[PDB]
């Protein structure tokens, strides 16, 4: 590498940095994938139950039953494009920024753009699931869908608030009573022992552990999962805790508002779904959709290169009833 | 699995190839540019020598039967059909088929007819291998494809060929082409490539003729005072006029002979003389490019594409002829014979299909062959069969 | 000939048809062209016939 | 000419013949290099380790897609096993061809 006009120097190395991308929700595998053909989907509901029988005199009048109930809904899907171009001036006289004298190559910039586009698509997909879990679809600046599942299906948001400043009150005694009772009374089918999971912001999860009740619970004899001397979840970035037949997880991504936590059960059928629609191309029109489409074009006149990527999907929550907005006070 | 996942792209491979050609050699024009070539005495000669050996090969043709008794009967019927076309012979067919060396393409239509009286009454011959000239084809689209550019459905012929001064299905047509892959329906004529060299070769020859005519070296120039010239022009009946008219005829006839000489007045008015006679010459240096060797390079450039470049002085020319023979035989062996046997319901296994073998283009050496038989014969490796005896 | 640069002053065909794809998998187009004249070289042997009816 | 060649294998069942019930090869379908994808012709893994298939342009299906590698027979020359797009023998010739042409033009105008 060249130093001032009459001097030289030694090039040493390259340092690169990039922000973290979270994949916890992807890892948990809570969403089922459906590849459709159109941009409209249907969902069928069929709810049934029973009534009570009242006593009547013998030999006189009789009693009659009611009938069932049905509902049908429809939904649309948004679109997400992403494009970029490359010009001569970007590589005309710019050193590669790698080795000492290698000239800039179009391929390197193409790979950089590929990486950036992939990262952006992954971030968008991550944000979509977080938005869906909250009970609303993700479609910024696109009021065409803006579907609020609580309003669409008809429901209300259970709170199950908890206060941590009361050292003499175990917070779990409110979570159990409210959340688990509501979930059991609203499972809809005839099940048992549903597993409960909780997503907590850093502040909420950190405050929960420090509560005197939990510490006193495990302090006096070893048991297992030694909170005091080990670390929750080992050395992994995402801490894990399990107390009173519940699983607690910390949200590193920060998408959850600070101090808030969402409680939902596992195992329930078809609570979460995601649908993919085809792109705006003759090859894929009316065909089976794919996770992501990437295109690349080199100008036949040697004076341009362009990159193209697009995708279209929707995240749907089929049961707003089983999401509880835990809110902490400190 | 058992499913195609692509197309041959016949309809695209063409449309790229028509752009990447100089416009005087695209389909509707190449038919004219071929016949406006040929009239070059090096281009005609290359094509004529090629047809000389193609006709020779397909003159003494043979049909090779299989081992079973069924194949031998089929081979005899094939030989009868190929040697009894009404008004046609394989030599004429071979010299019509070989026209793809001029236009990249050749179209032959198969017509079958029933026998009335003969050795094989009730069977079907071939009436004529009807040649369709490239010039009479459709100038717009000659060849028609599927809705996609995958395959060929037929060949179109112009409606102007049915006059004196339509789409033919592909199953009835035998297509031969050269110079391109299987995806180029309109084959590359061997004259593509030659074309630029032929354009130059012609231009240079034109310069030589005009250059030799205009090399006025040693021409006679005469200088006369303008008083005599002007007086003659205004006084036609003056002594100056008579002498001027004499000069215009005497100077034209001034050759070299037994009495040639010149006599001029020696008057002088200034540093230059009044009367003079000199023979002109190029005041400097002549031409340098030696157009002779320019033409020789371009002639060898043209003949090399036809394999006939040896006239400028197993061979290259003999190997080139074999290429044309094999292309014709593939169409004859694989498109006509299986169909001809199907009509007369002669269904045989693969190993029992007879085939046609072309003749030999190089004559047998009597000296070499006679002493080759002895060397094999003196050891006993040559079977005693009438096949060997008939070779003499 | 068609007006396309391929066959300018080159040859003629009864009917030209072209099919185009944008190469971007988003559009296509169809083309067709013809150019011909119908001539009766002998306007001597065609005789009109008009009829008064009723 | 192009450092590369693509052939696709298609198999079909026999209806009537000597080997009824078996599978022939219908056509060794040649895919012209000109009809391939002009952007990325050959697609690799998430890493640059191996090849998963070959892409053909969508404009070849018109009159005027990714084919799996297991169905394709690849031939290339002029390069090692790590050069999917082989070196055409015309690479190297190119600079000499550019000069050869220019000189011939000067001879014609010069004469």
């Amino acid at each position: 590498m060249q130093n001032g006009d009459f001097q030289i120097l030694d090039y040493t190395g390259l340092i690169s940095t990039m922000p973290r991308v979270d994949t916890l929700l992807q890892s948990m595998n809570l969403f089922t994938e459906h590849f459709g053909r159109t941009t409209v989907a249907r969902i069928e509901r069929l709810d049934d139950g029973a009534g009570d029988i009242k006593a009547v005199q013998r030999g006189g009048v009789r009693q009659h039953l009611a009938n069932d109930r049905k509902k049908i809904v429809n939904l649309n899907i948004p679109f997400f494009p992403l494009d970029r171009s490359i010009d001569r001036a970007d590589i005309q006289n710019f050193r590669e920024f790698g080795t000492e004298n290698a000239p800039a190559t179009v391929d390197a910039e193409v790979q950089r753009h590929m990486a950036r586009i992939r990262r952006s698509h992954a971030i968008l997909k991550s944000k979509a699931m977080y938005a869906a879990l909250k009970g609303t679809s993700w479609s910024p600046d696109d009021p065409v869908s803006d579907y609020n599942y609580y309003d669409v299906w008809g429901a209300t948001q259970t709170t199950a608030d908890v206060d941590f400043t009361k050292l003499g009150v175990d917070p779990i005694e409110v979570l159990e009573a409210e959340a688990r009772a509501h979930i059991i009374d609203w499972a809809g089918d005839n099940g048992d022992n549903y597993e409960i999971v909780v997503l907590a912001s850093r502040q909420w999860f950190s405050a929960l552990i420090a509560h005197p009740q939990v510490t006193g619970a495990y302090s006096q004899y070893p048991s297992t999962q030694e909170i005091l001397r080990r670390r929750l979840g080992g050395n992994a970035n995402n801490r894990i805790f399990e107390h009173k037949n519940i699983l607690f997880i910390e949200d590193i991504s920060g998408n959850i508002p600070a101090g808030e936590a969402y409680i939902f059960p596992r195992g329930i059928s078809r609570m979460f779904e995601i649908y993919y629609a085809p792109s705006d191309t003759l090859r894929d029109a009316n065909q089976a959709a794919q996770e992501l489409y990437v295109f690349f074009k080199e100008s036949n006149y040697l004076r341009e290169a362009k990159i193209e990527s697009e995708t279209s999907f929707l995240t749907v929550n089929n049961r707003p009833e089983l999401v509880v907005k835990s809110t902490g006070k400190f | 699995r058992m499913s195609e996942q692509g197309t041959f792209a016949l309809a695209k491979v063409q449309v790229d190839s028509e752009r990447m050609k100089a416009e005087e050699i695209r389909w509707p024009h190449l038919i004219g540019t071929a016949e406006s070539m040929k009239q070059d005495a090096t281009v005609a000669t290359g094509l004529d020598m090629l047809y000389t050996f193609v006709e020779k090969a397909f003159k003494d043709f043979k049909v090779i039967p299989g081992e079973s008794e069924e194949s031998k009967k089929a081979a005899k019927f094939i030989e009868y059909c190929l040697k009894n076309m009404e008004g046609q012979t394989l030599r004429q067919f071979a010299r019509d088929a070989a026209t793809f060396n001029e236009y990249g393409l050749s179209v032959v239509e198969k017509v079958y007819t029933q026998i009335a009286v003969g050795e094989y009454v009730g069977k079907y011959k071939v009436k004529n291998l009807a040649f369709r000239p490239q010039a009479s084809l459709s100038r717009t689209n000659p060849i028609v494809y599927n809705s996609d550019g995958s395959a060929i459905v037929g060949i179109k012929q112009s409606l102007s060929a049915f006059q004196n001064y339509v789409i033919i299905p592909i199953s009835r047509v035998m297509l031969m082409n050269t110079g391109g892959s299987s995806s180029q329906a309109l084959g590359v004529s061997p004259l593509v490539g030659c074309y630029r060299a032929w354009r130059e070769k012609i231009l240079i020859e034109n310069l030589e003729v005009v250059g030799a005519t205009k090399d006025m070296g040693g021409v006679i120039e005469l200088k006369i005072p303008s008083q005599i010239l002007n007086k003659a022009a205004m006084d036609p009946s003056s002594p100056e006029a008579d002498m001027v008219r004499g000069l215009m005829s005497d100077a034209a006839n001034a050759h070299s002979g037994e009495q040639s000489f010149f006599m001029l007045p020696s008057d002088t008015k200034d540093n230059a003389p009044q009367y003079s006679m000199t023979l002109k010459g190029i005041d400097g240096m002549g031409k340098q490019y030696s157009t002779a060797q320019l033409i020789s390079d371009r002639k060898k450039s043209i003949l090399d594409r036809l394999g006939a470049g040896f006239i400028n002085v197993q061979t290259i020319h003999t190997q080139f002829v074999q290429r044309v023979n094999e292309i014709i035989l593939e169409a004859l062996n694989e498109n006509l014979l299986p169909q001809l046997l199907a009509l007369n319901d002669i269904r045989l296994p693969e190993t029992e299909m007879p085939y046609v073998k072309a003749g030999e283009i190089v004559d047998v050496d009597m000296e070499g062959f006679s002493k080759a038989i002895q060397r094999i014969g003196a050891v006993g490796y040559l079977p005693k069969t009438p096949k060997v005896i008939n070779r003499v | 000939p068609s007006d396309t640069l391929r066959d300018a002053n080159q040859a003629a065909q009864e009917l030209y048809v072209f099919f185009k794809e944008s190469n971007y998998l988003r559009e296509a187009k169809i083309e067709s062209e013809t150019s011909f004249l119908t001539v009766n070289n002998r306007p001597e042997l065609v005789v009109k016939s008009t009829g008064k009816f009723t």
